[PDB]
Order: C-alpha cells, then structure tokens, then sequence
RNA sequence: UAGUCCGGAUUGGAGUCUGCAACUCGACUCCAUGAAGUCGGAAUCGCUAGUAAUCGUGGAUCAGAAUGCCACGGUGAAUAC
RNA sequence: CCGCCG
RNA sequence: CGACUUACCAACCCGAUGCAAACUGCGAAUACCGGAGAAUGUUAUCACGGGAGACACACGGCGGGUGCUAACGUCCGUC
RNA sequence: UCCUCCUAAAGAGUAACGGAGGAGCACGAAGGUUGGCUAAUCCUGGUCGGACAUCAGGAGGUUAGUGCAAUGGCAUAAGCCAGCUUGACUGCGAGCGUGACGGCGCGAGCAGGUGCGAAAGCAGGUCAUAGUGAUCCGGUGGUUCUGAAUGGAAGGGCCAUC
RNA sequence: UGCCUGGCGGCCGUAGCGCGGUGGUCCCACCUGACCCCAUGCCGAACUCAGAAGUGAAACGCCGUAGCGCCGAUGGUAGUGUGGGGUCUCCCCAUGCGAGAGUAGGGAACUGCCAGGCAA
RNA sequence: CGGUGAUUGGCGCAGCCUGGUAGCGCACUUCGUUCGGGACGAAGGGGUCGGAGGUUCGAAUCCUCUAUCACCGACCA
C-alpha cells in the first residue's frame, strides 16, 4: 500500500502534536495540487485553508504541482493566517519527507511571517 | 488407564467439586449413562466400567466415553510426616458433577444397552442413572 | 532498449486480442528481473563471495547487493546475519537491455540446449529459470573464473495467471520447450 | 525429602491509587503498573515505570479511545 | 543510479556468423564475436532431427535388401 | 572483508592475506610491522608461526595490534609508533628522532614514554623502576638522563 | 572470592590451600549416625602432580584457583621457553622448563597441545595422544639371524629414543604416542 | 565482575571526574566522552583513567 | 611434463570371419567413449653371460578362438670384495 | 640379543 | 533405473464434546477508594505528649493451601 | 538476600519444608535523537541446493521479536535499520507512591551548559520489573572550612570516590 | 440547498471481510521522464523532482448482497451479599443483586469543520 | 528410605568441566611371516554417547524427569 503506510508514518507526530494542544499546519502533497490548511487545537474545526485547487491561486501559475506552486500555497496560507490572529503554529509533515514541495510551503510560510 | 499426554504442570491444587454438570444431553450416541451423584472417577474406574460394558454388548456397537481424567492426585507415602513438600502423583481422577453423561452407546437394542450400563455402573463409585437421546 | 520500443506497440497490441482486455492498463507488463547468485560456500572464503559478486557485476550491469541470512540454521552452519548470497534487482531501463541480452545471445550459448520450461511459473505469472554456468554470458573472460556455479533469473511481472505471463514471454519468443 | 520452591518477592504494591473523580494535586501518582495497561491521556504524564502521574490539580476520569479500547486516563480540570 | 560504484556500461557491437550485426549495451569492453544468436540456432531445425530416430523393423528390412 | 581495501586509504603498501605468507616463506625484509584482524587471526597464528615472533611481529589482546577498527588504526601507526619491546636483561632501548627537529619537544617525547611505561607494569617490579638512562645519538653522543626529572 | 565447603564439591573443582593448587579427582561424602560429616577426598597435586589424599571434615575447605585449561597451539621455541596461541582469542602465553617437564620431546610444531594455566601463567603442558616425528640416528637394522621380533631402538628428531621395527631407517617419518612413548605406525 | 570500573578525568584545569564502567577485554580503546564539568560550567572532553 | 598427442579399461554404434548356429559364450576391424593408473606397504622372486633385460617372429592344439606353453633370432648390460 | 609347540 | 496391490497410523482445517491455580475473544455479587446528602452516635476521628502490656493463641462459619475433600491436624484470609 | 507467576478469596497486603521458574549481569551502543521500515511459519516457482541458506511471488496475520526468567506491555511500535551523536549532564525539585525505621520508587517544572531535529519537540541511560549490602576503619583526588602560643604543616571535616 | 470528491477529525467492528456491480470533465490513483534537488546497504521499486500522453486495470470511493465476523433482548439457569436451616466433602429457604452461553432479532455504520467540482 | 555419581565400540576406560570433533588399549577383518598355529609386521573396519523433555542457531557435553547398576548413610530414646 502507498497511502496507509504514510498514515502510520505520520501518526507519531500527530498524536504527540495534539497532546500539546497545537494549532497545526497540515500539508497534503499529491502529484498535482499541493494542499495546506490550519486546524484548531480541538482537531475538529479548521481556520485557514489555501491550496492550488482554488481558482484564485491556479490562474497565476503555469503548473500546479511543483516547488514554486508550493511556495504560492505557503504564502497564501500565511497571508490568511495573520488575519485571524494566528501567529504561532506547528508544522505537520503529514508523513511527507520534509524535502521538496513541502519544504517550500514551510519556506514561504516562514518567509511571509507565519511564526514557527 | 486413561491418562493425559504431556501435561503443563505435574501437580495441581485440590479444588472443590461444586456446581452442576455440562455433559447433560446425549450427543454422540443413542443411550447414555448419566451421573446423579457428586463424586470423582479414577482412571482405573473408567477403564474397569468400560471392560464390564464392552463385554456385555459383544464388541460390535459403538461406545463413547465422555469423561477424561486430566487431574492428578498426589499421595503421601506411609510412615512419612507432614510437610516436606506435596506428595507424588499416583493416579488421575475426573471430577463428576450431578448430570454428567459418563458413557454413551449406539448400535445395540434398547434392552441390551439397558442391561450393560447396569453392569458398568456397579464398577463406579457414583450413583448413575439411565438416559436416552432426546429430541432437542 | 531495443525490445522495449518493440514492446510499446507490437506486444501490447498483441495481448489485447489474446485475452480481450477492455483497458490498456490490464495488459501484462514486466516489472523487474532479479538475479540471485546463491553462493552458499561463502562459509569457507569471504573472497569466494567476492569473485561471485564480481560475476554479477558483469552479467548484470550494476553492483550487486550481498544478502544476509534471515534465520540461522545449523544444517548448513550459518549464523544470523552472515552473508550467504548476492542479488541484482535490475529493473527499468537496464532490465530491457538485459532481457534483450538474455534471450538473444545468452540462451543460445547454453551448452546442450533444448528449451526453457513451460512450467517454471509460480501460479502468478512470474518466471524463474536457473543457469548452471557463468560462461553463457560473454561478459565472463572464461579465464578469471575458478568455479562452475551459475545463478537463477527470476522475472517478476504484473500478470495474474500462469498463462497470462506465459503469453507475455512468448511474444519475445523466449523459446519454451 | 526436599523442596525446590519457596521463593517469591516483595509484593510491589501496584494498581490504581486515585480513582475516578477524585481531585489530585499535580504530580500525584494515579496508577502504578507494570506495562502500559492504562495509557496516559489528557494532562496526565507517564513515567519510566508506566506510573501515570497527574499534571494538573483536577479530577481523573478513565476512558476508552481510538480503535483499541485502552482504558485511558485523563484529568478534568477543576 | 549511484556514481562511482557501478561498472562501466559502454555500448558494444555484436556480430555472429550469420551476418547478424546487432548493437547492444553491455559491459564486455571493446567488441564481441558470436557463434549463434536467437536467429539461426538449432531450436527449430533441432527437433526436426529428434522425432524420426526410433524404429527397428525399418532397421531390419535394410538387412533384408528387398 | 572491506578491510582488504579500506586500510588502502590508510597508506599501507601490501594490504591483504596469505599473499604475504608466500613472502614469509621467502624471508623478505620489506616490512617491520604485522597488523591483523580477527578475520586474519587464523593466518599468522597458523602459517607464519615461528617467523612472526622469532623476529617478533604478531598481535593479540595485549599490544594494540589486532582490533577490527584497522582504518583509523593505521592513520597514525604508519606515522609515529616505536615499539617498546622486551629484553632478557634490564634494557628497553627506544629511538629518538632525526637531529634537526625541534629538540625541546623531544624532551617531552622522551617524557611521554615515562607515563606510559609507568602506566602499567607486571605488578612484580623489583627495587627500582629506572636505574640508568643515556640518550645516545647513533654511535658518539652520551647524555646521562635522570629518571626523576 | 570463591570459598568452598567440603560437602559441596564433586570432581574437577580446583582448590587452593597450603600455597599449591589442587584438582579434586573424586570425593566420597560420608556421615554416620552419632558422628559428624567428613569427605575422604582423593585430590591431585597440580604443579608437581603425583596424588594426595586428604580427608576433610564437613568444614572447612579451600579457595579456588584461576586455573583455566584451554586449548593452546604450540608454535615456537627459544632458549628455554615455549610460546602458545589460542585459536579462539589469540592471546600470548609463555611456558617454562619446569612447566614443560618430561614433555619437551613430544611437541614438534603447530600442535594443539593443551596446557593448564594457573593464576595467569602455565604450569603443565600436555602433548597430544599422537605426534608424527622423524628418525635421524638409527642403525640400518639388518636381520642377520634374529628369529623372534627384532625391535631396534631409534633416536628421533626431537631427541627422543623409541623402539621401532627393522624397516624404518632415516627419514622414514614415523608417528608415536606420547602417553607411553611407543611406536604405533609409520606416516607416509 | 569482568566489566571493571574506570574514571573519566576532565581535560579542564580542575580535577572533577566521572566514574563509570567499561569492559576492557572486549573493547580496549579509551573513552573520549564529552561531559559537563561543574567546576568550569562548560562541556569539555573527559578521558578515561583508573 | 600435463592425467597430458601418456594409458588403454569400460561402453554405445556399425561390421567382417569361421561354423548348422556367435543370446548365454568367439576372434577381428571401424567410429565414438576415455576409467583406474604418476613406479607400488609389510613382505617377496628371477638371473653371473650373448645371461638378466628388452624387441619382434614361428609352431603345436585347432573350423574359429591365446597375454599361456613350446621353440627362434635382434640389441645387449651391471656386479661378484 | 632374539627362537614358544604339534 | 523404477514402483504395483495396498486388512492399518494419522498433522492442518471442518462439525460435535468436555477440562484448567499458574487458560480468557466474556464476567457477577460483595469488598474497596472518592464525592454529595439526611438522620443517628457522650469526638465515636486525627495529631501530639506520659505510661503500658503484648508479639505461645483456641474453636466455630465462610473462601482456600496442605493431608486421606483424615484428625480437637497444619498454614494464611475474613467474621 | 533479590526478581516473576500462582495459592491470594476481581483495591493493596497475605502464610506453609505450598506448586513453578530466574538473578549476584550485560551494553559507549544494546544509550540519545531524527528519518524510514514490519514480523513467525507454511505454499508454489527457481543453478549447484536437501527437511531447511539465498531469490521471487502468494497465503497468513504478530502464532514473531523484545541482551537474559516470568508476568504486564509494545504498530504512534518499546520490535528491525540507517545518519548524527554523549541528556549514561551538574545544581535543585512542587507533588505524591511505598516501607516500623534505615531506606526505596515516580516526578512536571527551575537554573547552567549541550545533543539531535527545518521545526513543534524529545533527551538527567536502556520496554518495565532482579543484576545487590548499613556502619566503623582506612585508601586516592579536590576544596585553606578548622588547623591546641603564633606562621605553616600534620591530622580531622566537606565534596568526588575506593 | 442537493449530489460527487479531497484533507482533518468525532466515534470505534450494527462501522470488519467476502462476493457481485460501478465511477474519471473535477478530484484521486496508477501513469510519463529523471541530466539535475534528493534518493537506493544493488535497483528512482520506494523516496524525491519535473510534467500530463494514457487508463479506471490495480488501488480507492460509492452501490448492492448476510455468505462469515460483530451487535443483541425478554425468560430461564449458574453464581452470590445478608439472615435462618438440613439426610452438612454439598445444598435449601426468605430477601437483594443477577450473569455467561444460547434464542428471537437487528445489522452492509453514522457524523462535524473546510475546500474543490457539478447541478440548482 | 534418601544422597550421590556414573551408566561412551564385542569388553574396559578417556572425552564433558569451558556447546561446534566421538578417541585409546585389547579383540575382530584382510594381507605378510611360518611346514602350520602362537607371537610379530602392514593395511583396515565398527559406536554415534542409558531413555525422555527443554535450553540454544546448534547438545555426548548444560537442564529436568526417569531407568537399574554401584557407593554411603537408616540417629537419640
């Protein structure tokens, strides 16, 4: 299996993360359309959601699903996070290697001002 | 002498013999030999009541023994004081509550099966009765 | 990869009317070719494993993975995690250029050849042959060897029945006694 | 004759010390146990002996969570 | 694929006795000269001389000469 | 194993096996030190038996000759190791360096052998530890050293 | 510290009293009604070993020795001493002429002769059941008359003298036993 | 028993020491740990002694 | 200087000859096969001169079927204190 | 030097 | 070089059947810890200080070990 | 003497010359962290290669593993592997747990200084539970704390330890 | 609002498997290429990256089906707290609590926050 | 009764301690020697550790239960 092997890969730093009550930034990579959203410490409701499946993001990018289209997500999540008064988050890999597109979504979030 | 093969532990506790039985209905056979009294049967007593019961039904027919011992009985020797350990196992008993179908039988008429369990029950230390396979 | 460009439109087309698939992704494609050299007698010399792994570096195109022993059995006197073989999982581009090099100019070099078995399938579509020399491959110098022992080629496909992976091999003509 | 047994150990005094809704001052041991029979939950820490110690002067409350139903020990905050 | 650990995989040019010049990639080195390939091999003419071997009455009647 | 090509990065010349046992049988003087591993502990202990300890060039669990970490062993033992060896009498003669070094550090190079000779003995020493000590050059110099200072 | 009581030890348990190590060969433990217990112990001296008989009481008895009897490989000789090597760990070991005693003949080289080491030093050397050696000083034994087993003596390479039959001359490498010292056969 | 006890002595100016154990007859290379020295309040290298 | 262009056993095939007859059970050829074997343990035998040794030839028995036996010449020693 | 008996 | 007939033993599974102090995919009664509330009880509760004695227990009921589901036996639990 | 299970009567505790087994250690990685990974055993196919080595696929599901006995625990793995590493760190420690007492155990947080990770975070040894002995006397190193007229020292003390 | 879909949960087998069908403009999955960023104790298989030709095959989601798992009464039985009793190694009566197994039966989960698609 | 240590080739004895091999002296087998047997010389064979159950990758070895052969006990009245 490709999917559920990564869920247990991610669960160690999800359950630990809700044990600290952390408002977390959840990235979700796919071969097209990297996603990102910010979830309240209950885990049950979300605050900010911005991703390249949205039509206000994909119109300005040639391909959704590379590194600079991932840096377009992490800037837009951090531009909508600071409106709600969300300064301190915790990044969650969601089982993805912190290497490529999910680094750029955390790069562009740390560049725009999402403090972690 | 029916005896268990490679048990877990050699010596076990005494234990009480309370409660009712589980082999109540006659399952495998047509006629059974059900217990009424609360006692315990040794492996020599199962096997002596089987030889006195196989013989009367001359061997054709079929006999099921619904009890197996699987309980060891220790025994201190003579001229030995108390203490200094549990005794060594001599024989193996099966615990019989009231209602336990002990033996079963099939393939003989209703009167020869009647007149063979009585010759078997004279070898048992418990008071038994005669039961027949009932529908449901 | 001569016989991959051959595969893309003359074998895929060939197997869509033999087993009437409704979708082109149902056709059996081959995944990998794994070359085990079960050296066995590396208990005596460690460098006897080093020549044998050096022969997979010629028969294949890349460096082999030496294989540890999973368990330890005293019927062969091997300990846990003591190296007892070497494998080459060649796949992708170099498994087509090997499978070209296997069936065309290495199967005819087999001494006293009649054919490959039509029953060396494991009920799933995966072939396994086993050769008894190194020297059926021209990459051996014939002089630097000092041991007869060959290897076994296992062809793991994405087929499902023994027939459905036989017919994939039979279009590469794969002689089949 | 002789015997070969007659050996045991200091009973370790395990089990639950503080039960259900029973206010515990932070740092109060609740469960002293061998393995993680009872798992640590909200506001309750787990030690190096699987002693779930309280972490917030409050109540207790045991539960069952996930898909394994492991009694879990949380701490209502009063 | 890694660097520096693999043997060299330079393309060669095979040749067998039937004129079958066939370029392949291998690790032999300079060149390669072959005996038989998959074409012109005794697998299709080889079993032709395998079926008609057995029989003894036709052996005998050549010693009958009529 | 890997150490047949690993200590080749550690500068030693003939790295190997019983190829150097054909050279014991020929009696070659090209090496001074024999260092092995617990892999190679079956060769010189069985083939080069007399000719490895007659001239003395073995290794076990007393000298630092045979670990299995021979990579970082020979990154220094090629450079500066001078083998403190027995004699039948009292004498343990060691070697000073070339004359044209920094000679004040040599008075530590003679002194940082003292703390290793006094580091561990045979727990059965006699009256003195160091009676007489003279640092000669090759054939002409005489300088009476003190065992104390 | 490893103290022993005399009602404990069976056989081979090496003990150390009166400045010498002792091996126990056997011990019979008796105790009779209205008496105390004693163990008539058949010991064995270890350094100069002939035998010794002690009849210990139930209390007390002796400390043990560091007494390891492991397999050593004879590989070297120089002046007096005889060096040895373990084929398991490769540690050095140096035996003496008092430790070699009455067995300086029987080793040749690469022999797996066991030694007993006492307190980190060997005092005994046990050569194997058989060794193969070479005869260097033997008369060219002629029959002559002889009707009745001829048996000529042979001086060997190791300075031993053995009794050989009349068909081995010089360079006829022959194997012997070391426990007695007799010719058994000839290696070829 | 076999695993004897050694004494990691600080390579700072002081004589604070950690003590610990080491099986010498299996891994006889010395310990070069880097531990906290409470006299210097720094984290200098320690080295094995007896 | 190798189990090798040594050695020729064993064996497959194809034949010839004799004889009523070649399966038990012949000799011979042809093609293929290519074994043990690297000078022989204790022990033991023959020979002092054209001898030992080695090389071939003939006869008798006999349809066929000898490495045996019986005869014939070629080369040709060493040693006897 | 050795060499038993039918 | 190979097998033919084959009165018999029988693992994994399936269906039925019992057993277990050191078996549990189930599970009481009571007992126990804690909280609220009413009545009741000479504070019956706790803490500290003076003084002790006692540390050989017996039988009976229940739950057991052990023994012979022997003993006015023995050894714990609780009344 | 210590540890595990049962007896032990569903809190803890509980005896017998009651029924069963183990310990008097190991490890500088088998500790720390980050990143990944998933067993046992049968089944078929496959060179030497067999009941069983390695390879491949399937069934199967943790029947495996856990430095070592037993019990409890373990997939977020505590099990397997790889990199970097020394938190196997010093001073404290609210709060409880458990012993007649000597004692023993757990511990968020605080200060100093580090490690690993991008970071959130974790780390004052190890899956937990055995692997151990009080004082006195004495040994070594440190610290002017005392130092028998005063100045030193000796000897004590404290601290680390044997 | 109504369907489809994707992340994050609530819950934890009435929710799990098996078997039959079903979906691609969206999304998702395989897939395409890898010189590079990074990667394999060999292998881009995985991880990673760059893209979008193909297919919905696998897998995934949904639907249907009880063939198993699972849920599950009422009644009875066992056990037992307290108080009496007996032909007392076992049971009975008054009273209080009252299973486990099995039976009828239910059952192919339900549901919150956001985002995308498509119809309104 | 228990208490303690052994049962390994046709026989008798080592190996065990400290796990990775089953040896030794006789005999028996063949040959040689001899008029022959005996002695003697040469070549050679035969066990798989009393049985059972584990521990361990692996047991003759370490462990437990046994078996019947030895030894030592079987007190105070």
């Amino acid at each position: 299996d490709k999917k559920s092997a990564r869920i247990r890969r991610a669960t160690r730093a999800r359950r630990k993360l809700q044990e600290l009550g952390a408002t977390r930034l959840v990235v979700h990579r796919t071969p097209r359309h990297i996603y990102a959203q910010v979830i309240a410490p209950n885990g049950s409701e979300v605050l900010v959601a911005a991703s390249t499946v949205e039509k206000a993001i994909a119109e300005q990018l040639k391909y959704t699903g590379n590194k600079d289209a991932a840096a377009a997500v992490g800037k837009a999540v951090a531009e909508r996070a600071l409106e709600k008064g969300i300064k301190d988050v915790s990044f969650d890999r969601s089982g993805f290697q912190y290497h490529g597109r999910v680094q750029a979504l955390a790069d562009a979030a740390r560049e725009a001002g999402l403090q972690f | 002498m029916l005896q268990p093969k490679r048990t877990k532990f050699r010596k076990m506790h005494k234990g009480r013999n309370r409660g009712l039985a589980q082999g109540t209905d006659v399952s495998f056979g047509s006629f059974g030999l059900k217990a009424v009294g609360r006692g315990r049967l040794t492996a020599r007593q199962i096997e002596a009541a089987r030889r006195a019961m196989t013989r009367a039904v001359k061997r054709q027919g079929k006999i099921w023994i619904r009890v197996f011992p699987d309980k060891p009985i220790t025994e201190k020797p003579l001229a030995v004081r108390m203490g200094k350990g549990k005794g060594n196992v001599e024989y193996w008993v099966a615990l019989i509550q009231p209602g336990k179908v002990l033996y079963e039988m099939d393939g003989v008429p209703e009167e020869l099966a009647r007149e063979a369990f009585k010759l078997a029950a004279a070898k048992l230390p418990i008071k038994t009765t005669f039961v027949t396979k009932t529908v449901m | 990869a001569k016989l991959h460009d051959y595969y893309k439109d003359e074998v895929v087309k060939k197997l869509m009317t033999e087993f009437n698939y409704n979708s082109v992704m149902q056709v059996p494609r081959v995944e990998k070719i794994t070359l085990n050299m079960g050296v066995g007698e590396a208990i005596a010399d460690k460098k006897l494993l080093d020549n044998a792994a050096a022969d997979l570096a010629a028969i294949s195109g890349q460096k082999p993975l030496i294989t540890k022993a999973r368990k330890s059995v005293a019927g062969f006197k091997i300990r846990q995690g003591y190296p007892i073989g070497c494998k080459v999982t060649l796949r992708g581009e170099r498994m087509w250029e090997f499978f070209e090099r296997l069936i065309t100019i290495a199967v005819p070099r087999i001494r006293d050849f009649r054919g490959l078995s039509a029953k060396s399938f494991d009920g799933r579509g995966n072939y396994s042959m086993g050769v008894r020399e190194q020297i059926i491959f021209p990459e051996i110098d014939y002089d630097k060897v000092d041991r007869v022992r060959g290897l076994d080629i296992t062809i793991t496909t994405t087929a499902k029945s023994d027939e459905e992976g036989r017919a994939l091999l039979a279009a590469f003509d794969f002689p089949f006694r | 004759g002789s015997t070969r047994n007659g050996r045991d150990s200091e009973a370790k005094r395990l089990g639950v010390k503080r039960f259900g809704g029973e206010s515990v001052l932070a740092g109060s041991i609740i469960v002293r146990q061998r393995g993680t029979k009872f798992h640590a939950g909200a506001n309750v820490g787990c030690g190096r002996d699987h002693t779930l110690f309280a972490k917030a002067d409050g109540k207790v409350k045991f539960e069952v969570k996930g898909p394994k139903n492991r009694k879990f020990i949380s701490i209502e905050a009063e | 694929m890694k660097k520096d650990i693999h043997p060299k995989y330079e393309e060669i040019t095979a040749s067998c006795s039937c004129g079958n010049v066939m370029k392949i990639r291998s690790t032999v080195g300079h060149d390669l000269n072959l005996d038989v390939c998959s074409k012109c091999h005794p697998f299709f003419t080889g079993k032709q001389r395998d079926v008609a071997t057995g029989g003894r009455v036709d052996r005998f009647n050549k010693r009958f000469n009529i | 194993g890997a150490n047949a090509e690993a200590a080749k990065a550690a500068g030693a010349e003939l790295v190997g096996m019983e190829d150097l046992a054909d050279q014991i049988k020929k009696g070659e003087m090209n090496f001074d030190v024999v260092i092995a591993s617990p892999d190679a502990m079956r060769v010189v202990g069985q083939l080069g038996q007399v000719l490895g300890p007659r001239g003395l060039m073995p290794n076990p669990k007393v000298g630092t000759v045979t670990p299995n970490v021979a990579e970082a062993v020979k990154n220094a033992k090629a450079g500066q190791v001078r083998y403190r060896n027995d004699k039948n009498g009292i004498i343990h003669t060691t070697i000073g360096k070339v004359d044209f070094d920094a000679d004040k550090l040599k008075e530590n190079l003679e002194a940082l052998l003292v703390a290793l000779k006094k580091a561990k003995p045979t727990q059965a020493k006699g009256v003195y530890i160091k009676k007489v000590s003279i640092s000669t050059t090759m054939g002409a110099g005489v300088a009476v050293d003190q065992a104390g200072l | 510290m490893a103290t022993y009581y005399s009602n404990d030890f069976r056989a081979g348990l090496k003990i150390m009293l009166d400045g010498e190590p002792y091996a126990v060969e056997a011990s019979e433990f008796v105790k009779p009604g209205k008496g105390q217990a004693f163990a008539r112990v058949k010991l064995r001296r270890l350094l100069t070993g002939t035998r010794v008989e002690k009849t210990f009481k139930s209390t007390d008895s002796a400390e043990g020795a560091d007494v390891v009897d492991m397999n050593l490989t004879y590989l070297y000789n120089d002046g007096e001493f005889w060096h040895f090597m373990n084929n398991e760990t490769f540690e050095q070991l140096s035996a003496d002429a008092k430790a070699i005693g009455d067995n300086a003949k029987w080793l040749l080289d690469q022999a797996e002769c066991i030694v007993t080491l006492w307190n980190g030093q060997p005092i005994s050397v046990t050569p194997p059941n058989f060794v193969e050696l070479e005869i260097v000083d033997t008369d060219p034994g002629l029959k002559g008359d002889t009707a009745g087993t001829g048996g000529k003596p042979a001086t060997l390479s190791t300075g031993a003298v053995v009794k050989v039959p009349l068909f081995v001359q010089i360079g006829e490498v022959i194997k012997v036993d070391t426990r007695s010292g007799e010719y058994v056969s000839r290696v070829k | 028993g076999i695993r004897e006890k050694i004494k990691l002595v600080s390579s700072a100016g002081t004589g604070h020491f950690y003590t610990t154990t080491k099986n010498k007859r299996t891994k006889p290379e010395k310990l070069e740990l880097k531990k906290f020295d409470p006299v210097v309040r720094q984290h200098v290298i320690y080295k094995e002694a007896k």
